[PDB]
């Protein structure tokens, strides 16, 4: 909402300044968006008037011009192409300062002599108007300065208004606060009734009271439209941000801008039968102003004749119903239409009006009555014409009503946190026009104003206490709490935690966009159908993300194009697993590698990451618990993954995720040369964890023996492993596999395993004989279950 | 992790939620009516007429508000979406949500919080502004402004919303507005990073370029 | 064909965290979530803040070269944390929440006792604090720290900081794990706390006999011993 | 009863590498957490820190437990053979704690973060090289601790 403080303060005036008031008003709830001079800064001009012009004898492009400031005649010389007798302008004596340091002296053009200078809205910073001469209204008062006459001691202040202050969407509503705000007089424009010069009418019919419960009209005859609308009303509409079309338009939307009653007017000639406020037909056409075909619908509230609609009740007139040229007479309309009934309207049929917008956010149920005698005065004004009678349809039943809210002193001094004085509660409630009559102690019955729609509820009432008295003034206090002691369990992986885990493991946290793009998905994830969006941004951000490997292959190849060797990024995030229905919406930990295992440096090894440097960051992460032996990596299978190199990741047969290497198809589809190493893991099956069960140690020594095993290339070593820890015993303390043997010293479908296994008896010594017992069954174990051999 | 630390020190628990709502979680129970401009597609990403990706994290503080009675003493982080986006605004981002209700909670405990919140995470003993503003969900609601003792490029900013919550909010999950009172805040955190780290574009976020993220280890 | 096996991961991987330290950390938390501040002070401290700010007289058995370790007269070797919530006291003015977790000496020892162990002590000092506020405080500790919702017994005792005082037994037919008291006048009175206007509770717990009741652990010298056979088991 | 408190949101400066950080990132760098006596043998304490007077005990539980430390290293090292003699070859350890230097009049009571490695620089694998550790694995180690607040650059190794 846009205005000029000039008009603003001809009706509420705070008695400060502009900043103090710009200041004021964002601090209320009102906030300044901006503030602005009307123009530029001179002096020394004063309204001339043009007596007479002569064709310079020796340049046929200037004027020799005697031009009047009401006190003496002055011979200029002007070059404008619009300077003639009668014209009333801008007249810049000799000593006037203009814009941008431009200081009027004396002059002698082509041989004539010329005392000053007529000047353009432009060379006077007013407009942008340099076609010719600031031509100003024929009864203008010659000799007066310029900036008094055109009111440029001026700023325009634009709020950005909040849903609930519809009200202040005109010059009535934003002095109104004002003097609140202030406690100052408000002098609201005194609305005389315009008395009937004859008795023509048009009958009004309220087909639908609940959407409308009070519709105005009134005919204008006689009225001539080829009349300009006045300097004073352009210049307030244009500080308000609108734009004069024609004459009766800009009244109807000065009428708005000033009073914020949005009015329409409609050629009589184009009105068969008087007005039906009525619903909409199921598939009515009409053609808006602005050749918009609208196909209606029977939820929506249109201005009709007896014959058709005329136009979209509150948002936009017909274009057959309006005015064109050929208007001679008016059908003028001030009405009110419920807030409820218009809620959305405009914006189904893609609209959005000056009008449309009050309507929605509520104008004053008892306004149209002193918009229609304003409106009939301006339109007598501007463009003459006769006024008949006022028809005012109204629906009592239907009018709005607010129930008187009871507002407690105790729920204001609670919420305030600090007492407000009752006269100072009395004193503010009544500024901002409601009724407060006290109701015993510290109580009070408080009526609600027409033209306020925010406000039903007592702490509606508290809220306009503390936004007048002032937010910064209020107390500051920290909430009371009966709190106990409480924590989460022990043994659990949070994933702040793993994420820490990670960092200290060399990766770099990524945080990428959870849709992408469908074609990507299908990479990752060919026959799954993703959870498409039904309003995407782009096309390539349709499929919500199944796996964060997408995004993270993503952002690692974008590192690779940007100079990186070396990309170990960890993402977590949401997974969306399935349709709407039976949607999975699950918490995932992913992580990507590519380069070098290590950095580059003087002490450190030039390999290239493998599969078994994610294994160990998985590893890492699995026993961030202490429940690493839950977990098992089995070989497994994932479309998006090199068959050779996955492992399927389960706890108790559950899945976990996945750890392998980028498919080599789809690097080749990626254009990715370097190999990739993922991991995902799905967050519940990895948080809980086992609380430490202490066992006894012993004061024995341990003893160890070292096994090697030629056994198939392609048994899996955990499976060895395991069948060793179910052959050795009860006293075996640790296992481990120190060294793999692949080469020429054994046959090439085989491999050795160099195992060493320890143990320790908790309450004695371990003797020779019962070890090497036990070593043989181990060995005589694998040799029926894997065909293994000592090497 | 650091606005929840300000926070989970003083009783508040971590609540998360879904990513994929509905709009009953999203919007009604938040005082949002269906005719509202917030619900329409020109902000809100639809997968049908009722599920949507979540435009704030209000939903998880209903859910708490259903699952539990009072008190409640909640912050909600979490990724969050909106359609109308470009430079300035992104499609995603992630922001904080806080909520308490218990007996007898005020304005001015309000105040208290969230100067307190600022002043804590900023790491100075800056002036805090609470301007009046306005939200379906909260009454009386503020805008809070911050001097630009932490700059503009490393003389006030807004960097977040709150305000008490609105008695039909309470109602529709509910708690009894007679008996309990409550405020509720929100904030962006990469206007805070930005803020804090002196981070000029937003882009930058969900580029992950290595030269950017390295800047923060 | 470029296929391998699931063969353990290289490189290094995590190691561990002490069980006194675990247990130090969790005790801290159940505190610092609902407003407790981690208060620290001096291992080497004086007679003033060790005893007699605590209400301790000189010819108290406490004070005695039986039960703690001296440098000379005056200086010794901190018998309790007690003395860093004096420290804190003479500080400030309350409202008061600490939580003091630290390494304290005895000299009296030999197997059951160590001549050094850690406990963690607690102090709360505001305006209308009673002793079903330190019941509840107490109960709702325990509770969070066993992750159970266990029986929770106060017994009478006696302690010269604290009146009334109480011996903090939990299931498993009963187990003493605390103690604890209402601060006493003396106390307050000593480092400038108005007992009139102001109340206030303490309690006092040991890292070690809590961590063996958590981990199992039967003899409390492998504490201190750190054989790795043992610190593994934490991981 | 709990009791009630106007408690106010509040946090520790975000820049700055906390004890309990610090261990974490020593355990994921495969540190085990050692807890050592604060009063060592006079005879240890003379070997680590030659010509200091230690602070002295009146009544030591034993002889052999006389002395204030002035460094975690006695202790630790003590740990770590306690470990090597108990068939442990890679042992690595750390301790954080108190530090006693002076006598009563000055005493300096100062929280200190110290480590102890040996044996082998990886643990024993199919995967991983049979080197022994040495000094630059240890170094990275502090690298690592001193870089845990972004301020790296800040220190110098001379
Ligand atoms: C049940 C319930 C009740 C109230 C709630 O209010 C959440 C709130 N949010 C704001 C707010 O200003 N939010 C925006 C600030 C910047 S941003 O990142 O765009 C989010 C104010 S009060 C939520 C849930
Ligand atoms: C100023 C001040 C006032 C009062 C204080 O009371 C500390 C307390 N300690 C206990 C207690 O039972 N302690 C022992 C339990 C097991 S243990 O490890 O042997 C230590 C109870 S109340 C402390 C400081």
């Amino acid at each position: 909402m846009k205005f000029s403080e000039k008009w603003l303060r001809s009706w509420a005036n705070p008695q400060v300044s502009h900043d103090e008031l710009v200041a004021r008003l964002s601090m209320v709830g009102l906030e300044v968006d901006a503030d602005l001079p009307v123009a530029g800064a001179f002096s020394g001009v004063v309204v001339g008037e043009v007596l007479s012009t002569e064709q310079h004898p020796d340049a046929d492009k200037l004027r020799v011009c005697q031009v009047s400031n009401g006190s003496e005649t002055f011979q200029v010389v002007c070059g404008a192409p619009n300077v003639r007798a009668g014209l009333k302008i801008p007249f810049a004596m000799i000593g006037a300062e203009l814009p941008d340091d431009f200081k009027i002296k004396k002059a002698k053009l082509r041989g004539v002599e010329s005392f000053g200078m007529l000047c353009s809205a432009k060379e006077l910073q007013i407009s942008e108007e340099n076609a010719g001469l600031l031509e100003l209204p024929a009864d203008a008062p010659v000799g007066q300065d310029v900036r008094t006459y055109l009111e440029l001691a001026d700023y325009t202040i634009e709020v950005g208004l909040t849903p609930n202050r519809g009200d202040c969407l005109s010059l009535a509503g934003l002095a109104r606060e004002v003097s609140a705000i202030y406690d100052v007089p408000l002098a609201p424009v005194a609305v005389d009734a315009v008395a009937a010069q004859h008795d023509e009418t048009r009958p009004v019919e309220l087909a639908a009271p609940a959407a409308c419960p009070r519709y105005l009209g009134r005919v204008i005859r006689n009225v001539d439209l080829s009349r300009p609308t006045p300097l004073w009303m352009v210049e307030r509409l244009r500080r308000s941000d609108i734009r004069s079309i024609d004459p009766v338009v800009d009244v109807t939307n000065y009428v708005m801008i000033e009073l914020g009653q949005p009015m329409h007017a409609f050629d009589l000639a184009e009105i068969n039968g008087g007005v039906r406020v009525r619903m909409a037909e199921d598939g009515e056409k009409l053609v808006l102003l602005d050749g918009q075909e609208i196909t209606l619908r029977a939820d929506t509230l249109v201005i009709a004749d007896h014959q058709r609609a005329l136009a979209i009740a509150g948002v936009m007139g017909g274009e057959h119903s309006g005015v064109s040229d050929s208007t001679r007479d008016l059908f003028l309309e001030a009405a009110f239409f419920d807030t409820i009934a218009l809620a959305g309207k405009a914006r189904s049929y893609g609209l959005h009006t000056d009008s449309s917008h009050r309507f929605e956010r509520g104008v004053d149920s008892q306004l149209a009555r002193k918009a229609m005698e304003r409106a009939t005065r301006l339109i007598l004004d501007i463009v003459g014409g006769e006024p008949g009678p006022i028809v005012e349809q109204v629906s009592e039943a239907h009018l709005p009503k607010v129930a008187p809210i009871t507002l407690r002193a105790e729920r204001v001094t609670q919420m305030l946190g600090m007492p407000l004085d009752a006269a100072e509660i009395v004193r503010l409630l009544q500024a901002l026009e409601l009724t407060v009559v006290a109701d015993g102690e510290g109580q009070w019955s408080v009526g609600v104003p027409s033209h306020r729609f925010d406000i039903s509820l007592e702490v509606d009432l508290i809220e306009e206490l503390a936004r007048l008295y002032g937010y910064n003034r209020l107390p500051v206090r920290y909430p009371q709490a009966r709190l106990a002691p409480n924590n989460k369990p022990e043994a659990r992986a949070a994933l702040p935690l793993l994420r820490r885990l990670l960092v200290a493991r060399g990766y770099q946290e990524a945080i990428t966009f959870s849709f992408i793009d469908p074609a990507l998905f299908e990479l990752f994830d060919p026959g799954t159908q993703p959870l498409t969006l039904a309003n995407p941004i782009s096309a390539d951000m349709a499929a919500m993300r199944s796996s964060l490997w997408p995004g993270l292959v993503k952002a690692l190849q974008h590192n690779l194009n940007r100079q990186q060797s070396r990309v170990r990024l960890f993402e977590s995030g949401l997974r969306f697993v399935g349709q709407l229905e039976g949607l999975k919406q699950e918490a995932m930990l992913a992580g990507a590698i590519c380069g070098k295992r290590l950095p580059e440096g003087w002490a450190n090894g030039r390999d290239g990451v493998d599969f078994f440097d994610a294994k160990a960051d998985v590893e890492a992460v699995l026993a961030s618990a202490g429940a690493l032996g839950d977990f098992s990596f089995v070989p497994g299978e994932h479309p998006a993954l090199h068959p050779g190199q996955t492992a399927r990741i389960e706890r108790e047969g559950r899945l976990v995720g996945y750890l392998g290497a980028l498919h080599p198809e789809l690097a080749k589809k990626l254009d990715l040369e370097q190999p990739v190493f993922l991991f995902e893991l799905l967050l519940a099956e990895v948080v809980d964890g086992h609380l430490p069960k202490f066992r006894e140690l012993s004061r024995f020594p341990e003893v160890r023996r070292d096994l090697a095993l030629l056994v198939d290339q392609d048994v899996p070593a955990q499976d060895i492993l395991t069948q060793i820890r179910a052959a050795a015993g009860e006293w075996l303390t640790d296992l481990r596999l120190f060294d793999v043997y692949h080469g020429k010293g054994i046959d090439p479908h085989r491999k050795s395993l160099a195992v060493g296994l320890t143990w320790q008896h908790p309450s004695r010594t371990l003797n020779d004989d019962e070890v090497n017992s036990t070593t043989q069954n181990i060995v005589t174990s694998l040799e029926e279950r894997f065909n293994a051999t000592l090497r | 992790e650091r606005i929840e630390q300000c926070f989970s020190r003083i009783g508040y628990e971590v609540a998360e939620g879904p990513e994929v709502e509905d709009d009953y979680h999203n919007f009604e129970a938040l005082n949002i009516p269906g005719h509202h401009p917030a619900r329409a597609m020109h902000d809100t990403f639809y997968f049908n007429a009722n599920m949507l990706l979540r435009t704030h994290t209000s939903p998880v503080q209903v859910r708490t508000m259903e699952s539990q009675q009072p008190p409640i003493r909640i912050v909600c982080p979490g990724r969050v979406y909106r359609c109308d986006s470009d430079l300035t605004h992104s499609p995603m981002f992630h922001q904080v949500e806080g909520l308490l209700v218990d007996e007898g909670v005020s304005f001015a405990d309000l105040k208290g919080t969230i100067e307190e919140f600022l002043r804590a995470f900023f790491e100075k003993q800056l002036e805090v502004r609470f301007r009046p503003s306005f939200f379906p969900f909260t009454e009386p609601s503020a805008e809070v402004d911050i001097q630009c003792v932490i700059c503009s490029g490393n003389g006030w900013l807004e960097v977040m919303g709150c305000g008490m919550v609105h008695p039909n909010v309470l109602r529709m999950s509910n708690i009894d507005p007679e008996k309990f009172q409550g405020f509720a805040f929100g904030m962006g955190a990469e206007r805070l990073a930005m803020l804090r780290y002196g981070v000029n574009d937003l882009r930058l976020f969900f580029d992950n370029d290595l030269r950017f993220l390295g800047q923060f280890r | 064909e470029r296929i391998d096996v699931t063969l353990p991961g290289r490189g290094q991987l995590s190691g561990g965290l002490h069980p006194v330290t675990r247990t130090l950390e969790r005790i801290e938390q159940c505190f610092s979530r609902i407003g407790y501040e981690v208060a620290e002070g001096p291992e080497v401290e004086d007679d003033y803040h060790n005893f007699e700010a605590l209400n301790i007289p000189g010819h108290h058995p406490a004070r005695a070269m039986h039960d703690t370790f001296y440098f000379n007269a005056n200086m010794l070797l901190r018998t309790h944390t007690s003395p860093v919530q004096v420290r804190t006291m003479e500080s400030q003015q309350p409202p008061i929440r600490i939580v003091c977790p630290g390494r304290v000496y005895r000299c009296d020892s030999d197997l059951t006792h160590s001549p050094m162990f850690h406990q963690v002590e607690g102090l709360l000092v505001d305006e209308g604090v009673s002793f079903a506020d330190l019941k509840g405080t107490i109960e709702e500790f325990l509770r969070a720290f066993f992750e159970k919702q266990l029986e929770v017994r106060f017994r009478p005792s006696f302690f010269p900081f604290t009146e009334p005082s109480a011996e903090v037994d939990i299931q498993c037919g009963w187990l003493e794990v605390m103690g604890c008291g209402m601060v006493h006048p003396n106390v307050l009175r000593m480092s400038n706390i108005d007992p009139e206007k102001f109340q206030g509770f303490a309690f006092g717990m040991g890292a070690e006999r809590l961590a063996m009741l958590r981990y199992g652990v039967n003899d409390l010298r492998l504490f201190f011993d750190n054989d790795l056979r043992f610190l593994g088991q934490f991981r």
